[PDB]
């Protein structure tokens, strides 16, 4: 990992071998489950907010309190002498803290060394110096071991000005090669995904109190209606039409206080709560002289790269324009994440995480050719999923997870 | 009377079920209805050459980012494939380009000439970079299969052809003549047979 005189091909091969042997399976599982949001109803979840403090400035992406259920880390011992398939399961153990410290030190040194544009890069070329190292960093960041101050330092390395807490240039403006630019685009997309997850969690947190007050006023209205029922039987039917409309219809009609038609029987304070939360969410999404935000930083960087050079690799162009469209269409992230957003009670967390692990196994064994041991794994996983009570209690979660499509 | 008991209001529902229902309702009712207009500024910033002569290129005019995007889409269309696979990037950016072009009480003649000039300039920003050939290539590669690919390509073609743009018409005709492309007309025919009509059986069902 650290020898500077290693040939570039061997350096790339070894950084690939490390990832494949030790830290690939969990990264793949978390990347597959990255687009699904199961947010438990905990006090930590309720504490989540769109903006950390009173002034409306975005915090650093990644850091914060995230309560979304994520795949669980469990690493088998490197002792392969035992022939047990149970211990052969999982990934071999590795000093994942020494690895994360060494990677940060490495990228810190590489930013300073490559900035001077030395004629002796590690591995012989800037590509060999950066592409495998950033890829190991990208895998570690995807796996999520980096937390708090480590993420803050690595974000300072990526870009000092934008992520500065409140003549050094970050990786984004370093005249990077095309393969390095592709990995940087991947990192930027992961940061955007983290921001979208934070947005979804804050929306779920707001739902906790907004729906409670909606239910309280909607039941007070029902009590008033039923006590006034004796006064007029004719008015009773049109008053109770809302109360006999399906719950989805009730939500849809109580949520029409947008615009000025105001057909909903929604109290003014309840209207104001969501009218303020929606404005705050749009401000966070950026819908409504330095960039100072990840969205503006990416929108400047992608266009700057495209204007600077004619990108030969089609995949780099595709990734850059996808990322730019993601920045310019932030509402699209919401319209694609919310339909895949589910909420569970605190008591069901263990059953949900067990079902998610079983689903992770079933979904990850799609990428392997079919066999006998895979047949046993499929049957056993399907059995566990059937036995889980969540499979019965929450069919909407099962449908949103795309489970029937996987089977 | 018995309806309210056969099916309960929201206050009887559990907290998590009501939370999920509210999430879905909020999404559908608010997030789509919230609309922001960015297409004009986006397609203009992408059209702007980023100080290329100031940059130490010492060569011919480099292609602008919009031109590179159009070339990427054109190459993807020209690449031989058994089926025109759906591309989310295409269905997004083609819509952005079409919105940028069509950009939409009595008007004076000077004003009307102004919107005509605006439409011509906005169509020039796209058909000066290969969009006219791109909208033909995508249709030809469609091979007469109805889908969102064609649904966006046709909209982009209409946007660039609004007002009967003679320059764009000439560009498409010249491209078709010089490439001798039969697939374009074959796909047009196939789309015509695949187009749907009224169905009494479906209506009755």
């Amino acid at each position: 990992i650290e020898n500077k005189y290693m040939p570039g091909l061997l350096r790339a091969g070894y950084y690939d071998l490390l990832i494949d042997i030790h830290l690939s399976s969990y990264a793949t599982a978390r990347l597959m489950m990255n687009n699904e949001y199961i947010v438990p109803m905990t006090e930590e979840t309720k504490s989540i907010t769109l903006f950390p403090d009173e002034n409306k400035k975005h915090g650093l992406p990644g850091i914060g309190l995230s309560t979304s259920l994520r795949p669980r880390m469990q690493f088998s011992s490197p002792s392969f002498v035992s022939i047990s398939n149970e211990c052969y399961q999982y990934s071999p153990e590795f000093p994942l803290d020494i690895l994360k410290s060494k990677t940060i030190q490495m990228l810190t040194e590489a930013v300073k060394e490559g900035s001077l544009h030395a004629r002796d890069p590690v591995g012989g070329t800037t590509e060999f110096l950066f592409v495998p190292l950033i890829k190991l960093f990208y895998t570690l960041l995807i796996m999520g071991i980096f937390h708090n101050e480590d993420l803050k330092h690595i974000l300072q390395l990526i870009e000092p000005s934008v992520f500065k807490e409140a003549p050094k240039e970050g990786l984004l403006q370093m005249k990077l090669p095309e393969p390095v630019k592709l990995q940087m685009c991947l990192l930027l997309q992961y940061l955007c995904d983290c921001q979208v997850r934070h947005r979804i969690e804050a929306i779920v947190a707001f739902s906790d109190d907004f729906v409670a007050k909606l239910q309280d006023n909607q039941r007070f209205r029902y009590n008033e209606v039923m006590q006034a029922l004796n006064m007029s039987a004719a008015l009773t039917a049109r008053k109770t039409k809302e109360f006999r409309s399906p719950p989805q219809e009730q939500i849809n009609m109580l949520l029409n206080f947008k615009d000025d038609k105001s057909e909903c029987p929604c109290p003014e304070e309840i209207r104001d709560q969501l009218l303020d939360f929606h404005e705050d969410l749009m401000t966070h999404c950026g819908i409504e002289k330095k960039s100072s935000t990840l969205q503006q930083l990416i929108s400047e960087t992608m266009v700057r790269w495209a204007q600077e050079s004619v990108i030969e690799d089609p995949e780099l162009v595709r990734a850059m324009f996808v990322l730019l469209h993601r920045q310019y269409d932030g509402i699209g992230g919401l319209v694609r994440a919310l339909p895949k957003t589910y909420t569970i009670n605190g008591v069901s967390v263990e059953d949900t995480i067990n079902l998610l692990a079983s689903l992770g196994q079933i979904r990850s064994l799609l990428s392997v050719r079919m066999g006998k041991e895979e047949e046993k794994l499929m049957i056993r996983g399907l059995g566990d999923i059937m036995n889980n009570k969540v499979f019965y209690q929450h069919p909407n979660l099962m449908r949103a997870l795309g489970m029937h499509e996987t089977v | 009377v018995v309806a309210c008991f056969r099916m309960a209001p929201l206050y009887n529902l559990p907290r998590h079920r009501a939370v999920n229902l509210f999430l879905q309702g909020y999404e559908k009712s608010w997030i789509e209805t919230e609309e922001h207009y960015f297409e004009d500024k986006l397609i203009e910033d992408l059209a702007k050459p980023g100080a290329e002569p100031p940059e130490e290129d010492e060569g011919t005019k480099r292609v602008d980012p919009l031109h590179q995007l159009i070339l990427l889409f054109s190459r993807t269309a020209l690449t031989e494939k058994c089926k025109l696979e759906e591309d989310f990037l295409y269905m997004a950016y083609a819509d952005i380009m079409a919105k940028s072009c069509h950009d939409e009480e009595v008007k004076s003649f000077e004003e009307k000439e102004m919107e005509k000039q605006k439409l011509l300039y906005q169509q020039a920003r796209l058909h000066d970079r290969g969009a006219a050939e791109m909208v033909l290539q995508t249709i030809s590669a469609s091979k007469g299969e109805t889908g969102p690919m064609v649904a966006a390509t046709l909209k982009l073609g209409i946007a660039i052809l609004n007002g009967g743009n003679s320059t764009v018409q000439q560009k498409m005709l010249d491209y078709l003549k010089e490439k001798k492309d039969v697939g374009f007309f074959q796909s047009l025919a196939g789309l015509m047979q695949s187009c749907s009509v009224l169905d009494l059986n479906a209506f009755e069902r």
